[PDB]
């Protein structure tokens, strides 16, 4: 999910 | 006043919608701007929630879950206070470059919802809501909606939530205030849900009405919002 990759960076 | 210091310390600043206010007020322009603002505000909500006391105890998937569910309600609640302070509830202060007057409300096609939100914005006044009560109500809003069959570590969640209520208790220090503030927080949820419905529908018909959704928001709308709408995820209500 694009929110997942953004959320954890 | 260690808890209250933190809330104010981590409070987001001004976020603009990037709106073109030379454009005549088309439905599509307005909503393509509301969506961009959505994403901008989301980003700021992620940053905020992380620097939130105890938030990091939550399993990571609960953090992400919990933010996606609450997003609307947070946006709504803060928007109502912004609108109250900035323009005394005359109009909807979504952002500085994006203030809704009656005509815009009609133009967005969310007039009923807006009137609801305008009304809540007045309530910050009708109740003399201190800025300290608001900040803490807004934190508690992030712990105010969950999938029915629970989160991964539901117990670490329930602790955090019951601890944010202890903090509000202290911000109220009197039994009668709690009645009203808890009633006020419940008002947000119906509105969040009407917004959620509208938003979801819009995504479906969006290619036919020329409205523009940032990748990340379209995914969230297609993946998380349906759970809310299908009753898998449900707000925690104080009352009824
Ligand atoms: C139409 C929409 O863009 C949908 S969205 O922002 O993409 C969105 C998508 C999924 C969500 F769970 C929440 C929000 C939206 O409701 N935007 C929006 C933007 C800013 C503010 C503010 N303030 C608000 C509202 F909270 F006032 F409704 C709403």
């Amino acid at each position: 999910y694009i929110f997942d990759l953004f959320y954890k960076r | 006043p260690i808890f209250l210091n933190v809330l104010e310390a981590i409070e987001p600043g001004v976020v603009c919608a990037g709106h073109d206010n030379n454009q005549p007020d088309s439905f599509a322009a307005l909503l393509s701007s509301l969506n961009e603002l959505g994403e901008r505000q989301l980003v700021h909500v992620v940053k905020w929630a992380k620097a939130l006391p105890g938030f990091r105890n939550l399993h990571v998937d609960d953090q992400m879950a919990v933010i996606q569910y609450s997003l609307m309600g947070l946006m709504v609640f803060a928007m109502g206070w912004r609108s109250f302070t900035n323009v005394n509830s005359a109009m909807l202060y979504f952002a500085p470059d994006l203030v809704f007057n009656e005509y815009r409300m009609h133009k967005s096609r969310m007039y009923s919802q807006c009137v609801r939100m305008r009304h809540l914005s007045q309530e910050f006044g009708w109740l003399q809501i201190t800025p300290q009560e608001f900040l803490c109500m807004k934190a508690l809003l992030l712990f105010s909606i969950i999938p029915v069959d629970g989160l991964k570590n539901q117990k670490f969640f329930d602790e955090l939530r019951m601890n944010y209520i202890k903090e509000l208790d202290r911000i109220i220090a009197c039994s009668r205030r709690f009645y009203q503030l808890t009633k006020l927080l419940d008002s947000v949820q119906p509105i969040a849900r009407e917004l959620h419905q509208f938003t979801f529908d819009l995504l479906i018909k969006s290619h036919m009405v020329s409205v523009d959704f940032p990748e990340m928001m379209a995914e969230i709308i297609s993946v998380q919002v349906p759970k809310i709408l299908s009753g898998k995820v449900k707000p925690i209500y104080f009352h009824t």
